[PDB]
């Protein structure tokens, strides 16, 4: 019709997380936002 | 005997580390649909 053109990201890109004695702990991410119960979501470069 | 010398330069290199790479195996093969993955459960014991 006019000549916008869009994008089609996929839907769960995977997510990197670490475990320590046999608990999970601490999670690398792609999007700014608290995914799990994690309370804190620290920007780093590179990564959340 | 030798006299008084003069300088030079040479000049080597050696290869030190390869950049690591990691791989989903579910990602990869299954890319998203769901009974692809579950006909894939079943080779777990594989691509472990
Ligand atoms: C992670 O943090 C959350 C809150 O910051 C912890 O949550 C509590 O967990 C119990 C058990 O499920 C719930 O009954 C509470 O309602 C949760 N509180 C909130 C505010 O959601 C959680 O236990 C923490 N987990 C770890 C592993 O640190
Ligand atoms: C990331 O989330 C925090 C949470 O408060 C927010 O303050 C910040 O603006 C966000 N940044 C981006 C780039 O979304
Ligand atoms: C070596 O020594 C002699 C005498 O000191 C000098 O004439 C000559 O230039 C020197 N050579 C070098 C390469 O330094």
């Amino acid at each position: 019709t006019k000549g916008t053109i869009y994008s089609i990201t996929p839907c769960n890109p995977p997510d990197q997380l670490v475990v320590y004695q046999q608990a999970v702990v601490g999670a690398m991410l792609s999007e700014n936002f608290t995914s799990y119960g994690f309370s804190n979501v620290v920007e780093l470069p590179k990564f959340f | 005997i030798p006299s008084n010398w003069t300088t030079s330069v040479q000049v080597e290199y050696l290869q030190i580390t390869s950049t690591p790479i990691v791989v989903d195996c579910s990602t990869y093969v299954c890319n998203g649909n769901v009974r692809c993955v579950e006909l894939l459960k079943q080779y777990t014991s594989a691509c472990k």
